[PDB]
RNA sequence: CAGUCAAGCGUUCAUAGCGACAUUGCUUUUUGAUUCUUCGAUGUCGGCUCUUCCUAUCAUACCGAAGCAGAAUUCGGUAAGCGUUGGAUUGUUCACCCACUAAUAGGGAACGUGAGCUGGGUUUAGACCGUCGUGAGACAGGUUAGUUUUACCCUACUGAUGAAUGUUACCGCAAUAGUAAUUGAACUUAGUACGAGAGGAACAGUUCAUUCGGAUAAUUGGUUUUUGCGGCUGUCUGAUCAGGCAUUGCCGCGAAGCUACCAUCCGCUGGAUUAUGGCUGAACGCCUCUAAGUCAGAAUCCAUGCUAGAACGCGGUGAUUUC
RNA sequence: UCUUAAGGUAGCCAAAUGCCUCGUCAUCUAAUUAGUGACGCGCAUGAAUGGAUUAACGAGAUUCCCACUGUCCCUAUCUAC
RNA sequence: GAACAGCCUCUAGUUGAUAGAAUAAUGUAGAUAAGGGAAGUCGGCAAAAUAGAUCCGUAACUUCGGGAUAAGGAUUGGCU
């Protein structure tokens, strides 16, 4: 018979399986559409999530009740120091889909991203690229021969680029390793991008400008195996009910004589690769800039570190990115930042976001001040300050 | 933005931080933190805590105003 | 509610379910509402119908006059006592659940109101601010 | 449950909406008839939980019709994409009220679902009553009390490894499979169209809700074996200190971690179509949205994105063992 | 006046006894097949097959109210094994 | 401490119950929880609240014995 009770379904079926993301870095499954008209520019930047915190601004939406009225926003803060580009792929379109043909690396590469390539480092003999920096070191001995094949084939252009693990302040030494599709003129220029920024190091303004709305790919905290009441949200049976209740009471119907898919289930909760959208980017801030905190309302000479560093990651003495809201992934998560797949007005991504006071009071409990200056006008001399 | 003070233990009050409340008589406290928020309504008096600001104002401590 | 109540209201953290008592907070003769349904409300299995600030319910005197006794009148949350935040990031909470008799449209039936006010039910309701004392 | 006919009803007018006398069917969701399977046993009522399916569609999308001026309705089409509640009484299915709601549609899955629960009912043994019986006892009559066992196997399902594709490492492609968003209100249009008045809309725009989903811990709340700091009782260490024990001794605060529509963030836009309305246009010199051809068009479908990655699908690239 | 002698008295009642039946009226609730109070041609109540009542008592059955709470909205966290 | 229960300690006795590592789900046992407060459910099942002592105060009904710790209020340490 059926249901007494309609009620929906619990869980999405389109988050299927569940299970473990293939690594820690979350791949961009898809770049914004092409558009030769517009300049040769990376679609997409490498940080890693220091954490979150706290933003006033005056927002300005006619209409709404908070119309020219301070509101308190969270933000999560991704440090990005520039990222180096090594090497280039090109991808010819083949009937059965993207078909790489080649890729050139660069002429040198750094300690960190042949780490990267390596497991035991300290037991390995660095032997990596050696023989392809060989191949290089002259104008086109077996460079331009690769580079004119991308340019002849391979409508499709990305450039390998990886982080800078060393200046972010994880204990890693380990570079991020990925790919940026290059969305702007022939294959030809893109190429030509590709060889000029070779060694190069690109930083996170040149790609993302503030008050863009992009989307934010990684692989999501890992929470272990989960039961089916916290990694479904099933109703919890009653009280009094034998052998168990953070469970699913009816997993099937006697036929089909099969469990069903769409049946929840316990298992891994968490660590899954997700690509979540329309992220506002509050700040792009610079490393090398002292008042990195400090606004036109404000203008105290503070860093967006809270006081006590970032809770298990330390500091973001390098460039940073301020979004609104929160992020797919933990701290000290590499993430993806790729631009928008489509041009959104909704009259709430063209707003102009100016902000009023960033908060950078200690997140390691209940902080009452923003600086240590503040700290000490509020609390005079201590005994351990003679 | 404006900074609050705690009607209990006088701190400063950054926006989003503590709690408000209204008392039956229309009357606002404003608490940085569960700490001050909990002591208030165990109706404890901030002359008496030691750490609060009325404390050391009334033990003439930090004289420095 | 509708064409009563004035604007739209930013979801407040709900407090009030079926079956709550407040305190009544008019002169309309009632001492506490019983709510047993709120305007606007969803739908969802094993789910109370809850209201908050400035929500418009269904309710019953079970404490009060006689002439307000055993019937159903809508009533108006003026006080919540479960803490919500505001936009501007504060987290707020009065003593009390209160709230005071209406009619459909909105009106009052009492003429005045103890106590504070929240600013939301103010702003939905405007006869409510006219005969309330402080509006927080 | 659905048709056919059409005496009549509908101020006139069979067919807007109905529709008698007759007649043709469909269904196996709220009954029988039969006795084919099961009596070396397929755990029975109802509810709770959860998934999925059907459509004879209650709501929502878009339409055609009206005895459709507007508003609200009513009759139909494509449509199951999406939802279809909170309660008083009853063991109830059913029922019947109170409400909210966009709506509170109907059903199936061994009358789905007891090694999932529960055990209120029925239907062991105790007991009481009424009627019946000489009696023992009977009573889909009432009442009260009455043990709910096992998974460690195979499969299915959920997650997790993994031999061999010369080795090893990195970056990818994308067959196939899944897919998700939903609904309402206020403002404005506008007291305007329409209407004698009473009444009273609809597109574009804005701000927010509802239901759902995926994350996150800046804030707020919650948790406390941080046994972190402090306090307290009894006792013990000879004594203000410093501690043990009281199965975490108790109380306040309590970071961090975890976590909440109890917190916050985010949840995409192109094409082909259905019904339908059209264009040109024969058949049938007229006419005709259709026959050839063709325009738009639904919450439909397929893409775009999103999740997985075929462990016997694949590509590119780095390095490949000096007595 | 008949059937086999009498013909249900005092009481009590939709009661653990009433089928129709979720009886009818009142009350209790927003709403009550529940509870209580009444009514009584009571299928089929009723007088030591004891009737009615009853303070106290009850791990007996039931209804409501206050208090209280994770039973629930709607779940979350901690400890030991 | 009212107390041969409850907690701790002297004499005496034992230190016996397969261990090591880790800290997933689901369990068993023990807890806590915002706002609401039985809306859950056959049904407040389970749990929570109450609780010792002193003082005050104590209803209907009653077989005058009770009901009664009715109900309902206040206090409680240490030191001199």
């Amino acid at each position: 018979s059926h249901r007494k009770y309609e009620a929906p379904r619990h869980g999405h079926l389109g988050f299927l399986p569940r299970k473990r993301a293939a690594s820690i870095r979350a791949r961009v499954k898809a770049f914004p559409k092409d558009d030769r008209s517009k300049p040769v520019a990376l679609t997409s930047f490498l940080g890693y999530k220091a954490g979150m915190t706290t933003i006033v601004r005056d927002l300005d939406r006619p209409g709404s009740k908070f119309h020219k009225r301070e509101v308190v926003e969270a933000v999560t803060v991704v440090d990005t120091p520039p990222v180096v580009v090594v090497g280039v792929v090109g991808y010819v379109e083949t009937p059965r889909g993207l078909r790489s043909l080649t890729t050139v690396w660069a002429e040198h590469l750094s300690d960190e991203v042949k780490r990267r390539f390596y497991k035991n480092w300290y037991k390995s003999k660095k032997k990596a690229f050696t023989k392809y920096s060989a191949k290089y070191a002259q104008d086109g001995a077996g460079i331009e021969r690769e580079l004119a094949r991308i340019k002849k084939y391979a409508s499709v252009v990305r450039v390998l680029v990886h982080t800078q693990i060393r200046k972010t302040p994880l204990a890693q030494k380990k570079a991020h390793l990925a790919e940026i599709q290059l969305n702007g003129g022939s294959i030809s220029e893109k190429v030509d991008w590709a060889r000029e920024h070779f060694e190069k190091t690109v930083a996170v303004d040149s790609v993302f400008e503030q008050n863009e709305m992009i989307d934010a790919i990684a692989v999501t905290k890992g929470h272990g195996f989960e039961g089916v009441t916290h990694r479904w949200g099933t109703k919890k049976l009653p009280r009094k009910t034998h052998r168990g209740l953070r469970k699913v009471a009816c997993i099937g119907a006697w036929h089909p004589a099969h469990v069903m898919w769409s049946v929840a289930r316990a298992g891994q909760r968490g660590y899954h690769s997700r690509t979540s959208i329309n992220h506002k980017i509050y700040r792009v801030g610079k490393g090398d800039d002292e008042a990195n905190g400090a606004t036109s309302f404000d203008r105290t000479k503070k860093t967006i570190t809270p006081m006590g560093g970032f809770v298990h990651y330390g500091e973001i003495k390098n460039d940073f990115i301020m979004v609104k809201g929160c992020i797919p992934g933990n701290r000290k998560r590499i993430v993806t930042l790729r631009k928008s797949l489509y041009t959104n007005t909704s009259r709430k991504a063209l707003e102009e976001v100016s902000l009023k006071w960033i908060d950078t009071a200690s997140k390691f409990g209940k902080g009452r001040f923003q600086t240590p200056a503040e700290k000490h006008a509020f609390m005079g001399t201590l005994k351990k300050d003679l | 933005m404006k900074v609050e003070i705690d009607s209990f233990s006088g701190a400063k009050i950054y926006p989003g931080r503590g709690t408000l409340f209204v008392r039956g008589d229309s009357k606002i406290f404003r608490f940085q933190n569960s700490k001050s928020a909990s002591l208030f309504k165990q109706r404890k008096n901030p002359r008496r805590i030691a750490w609060t600001v009325l404390f050391r104002k009334h033990h003439k401590k930090g004289i420095t105003e | 509610s509708g064409n009563g109540a004035q604007g739209t209201k930013f979801r407040i953290s709900l407090g009030l379910p079926v079956g709550a008592i407040m305190n009544c907070a008019d002169n309309s003769g009632a001492r506490n509402l019983y709510i047993i349904a709120v305007k606007g409300s969803g739908s969802r299995l094993n789910r109370l119908p809850a209201a908050s600030l400035g929500d418009m319910v269904m309710a019953t005197v079970k404490k009060g006059k006689p002439e307000l006794r055993k019937k159903v009148m809508p009533a108006i949350v003026v006080r919540q006592a479960k803490s919500w935040r505001r936009r501007d990031g504060v987290f707020l909470y009065f003593e009390d659940n209160a709230g005071v008799i209406a009619n459909p449209k909105g009106e009052m039936k009492g003429s005045a109101i103890t106590g504070p006010v929240g600013k939301e039910c103010a702003d939905l309701w405007p006869r409510v601010a006219s005969n309330s004392g402080v509006v927080v």
